[PDB]
This record gives structure tokens, sequence and C-alpha cells, in this order.
């Protein structure tokens, strides 16, 4: 019913440096309802429900995302503008604390475990069908078909990393620092948006709304 | 939600 393969070839379909951020999340916004669409059963929940979890989940899937890129640089994160923020770009532009949290918490860890593309699109999904969504008009479909996800995406880590008994827990809990470092870029925005010396474009900032 | 909405549906 949750099948990794279809999860995996959602990613694969879907392929001032805080200026550049800004218009590469706008950018991806677009690219992640395409993406999302693709997750199974995704599309066949009520439509009031599939726009819940987008704006309840962007930040985090956004982030997986670029974090999970970058793995194949060291100190810097690739956006998806095929542009490249280096780790003193970032610190030199006032937002370095933020910043080298993404480094260490989220792409070290990554590229440490050589977390593969299955894994990240199973994680995101994970993230997408977030239960406590608040507004949901049927949380129990959302939960099942999280436990769906997580239940293929152990399987596949039992199969193809059978040395590695742990892997699937390790998966799981980078999520609590994904969750705490989304928040934290949230907080970012909201900021920018408030000063308004930052473009932020028609999609990141209809994300802002109440 | 009018970017959202619009690009859930089509
Ligand atoms: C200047 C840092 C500041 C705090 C900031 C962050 C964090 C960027 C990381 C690299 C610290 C953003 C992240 C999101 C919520 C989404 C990012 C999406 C991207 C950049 C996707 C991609 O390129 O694939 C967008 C808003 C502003």
């Amino acid at each position: 019913d949750m099948p990794v393969e279809r999860i995996l070839e959602a990613e694969l379909a879907v392929e001032d440096p805080v200026t550049n951020i800004c218009q590469a999340a706008d950018k991806q916004l677009f690219t992640l309802v395409e993406w999302a669409k693709r997750i199974p059963h995704f599309s066949e929940l009520p439509l009031d429900d599939q726009v819940i979890l987008l704006r309840a989940g962007w930040n985090e899937l956004l982030i997986a995302s670029f974090s999970h890129r970058s793995i194949a640089v060291k100190d810097g994160i690739l956006l998806a503008t095929g542009l490249h923020v280096h780790r003193n770009s970032a610190h030199s532009a006032g937002v370095g604390a933020i910043f080298d949290r993404v480094l260490t918490e989220l792409v070290s860890k990554m590229r440490d475990m050589q977390m593969d593309k299955t894994e990240l699109g199973c994680l995101r999904a994970i993230v997408l069908f977030n239960p406590d969504s608040k507004g949901l008009s049927n949380p129990a479909e959302v939960e099942a078909l999280r436990e769906k996800v997580y239940a293929s995406l152990e399987a596949y880590c039992k199969h193809k990393y059978p040395e590695q008994p742990g892997r699937f827990a390790k998966l799981l809990l980078r999520l609590p620092a994904l969750r705490s470092i989304g928040l934290k870029c949230l907080e970012h925005l909201f900021f920018f948006k408030l000063i308004g010396d930052t473009p932020i474009d028609t999609f990141l900032m209809e994300m802002l709304e109440a | 939600h009018k970017i959202l909405h619009r690009l859930l549906q089509d």
C-alpha cells in the first residue's frame, strides 16, 4: 500500500545569501507540491487536508531536501537554483548560528550514515503525513498513512542494510533536530518579513499567512 | 491560500 519504489520515484522526479536562499525557497515550494502529488495516497486525501499538511510541513520538507543535496560538499549548502552558500558567507551575513546547526545536525549526520534517496524520501513522507496538524478532518487516516510509510521504510532498511540493525531508529531520530531547525528558520523568516528589507516572493509569503 | 489551492487542484 506504500511501496518505497514510488517514494524514490517522487524524489527523482523532482530532480546577501539570505536573499538567494529565500528565492530558492519560493522556487522549491512549487516543486514541493509536485513531489507530494507523487507520494502514494496523498492526492486522495480531502483537498483541505492536503493544504493543511503542506502548510504545516513545508519548511521541514524543504530543509531535509537541501540538507541531503549538500552532503557532496563541505561547509556549504547547495541551493536548488545552482548556487552554493558557504559557511563563511552565512556567518558574514549574520545567520551563521542556524547555518552551523544545519551543517552539524543534518548535513554531516546524513553524510556520516550515507543516508540514501529512498530513506530521505521516506523521512519526508513521514513528515508530510503529520497527524498532529491542526484542522485535519480525519487525523486517523493521516496517522495510518504515516504508519505505512515507516513500516515500508523499516523493511527497506532491514533488507538493504542488514548489518546495521539500528539504522531505522537512527533515521527517525533525526526528526527532532529537523523539527527544531525548521521552527528556528520560520522564526528568522518572520523577522525578515517584519523588517521588510528582504525580498520574499509570493508563494513563500503565502506560507507566512495566518 | 490561493496559490497552494490552485496548484493542488490542477
Ligand atoms: C538565510 C537563512 C534563513 C534562516 C532562512 C532559511 C534557512 C536556510 C539554512 C541553509 C540555514 C530557510 C529555510 C527554509 C524554510 C527553506 C529553504 C529552502 C531552500 C533554500 C531550498 C533549496 O534550495 O532546495 C528559508 C528562509 C530563510
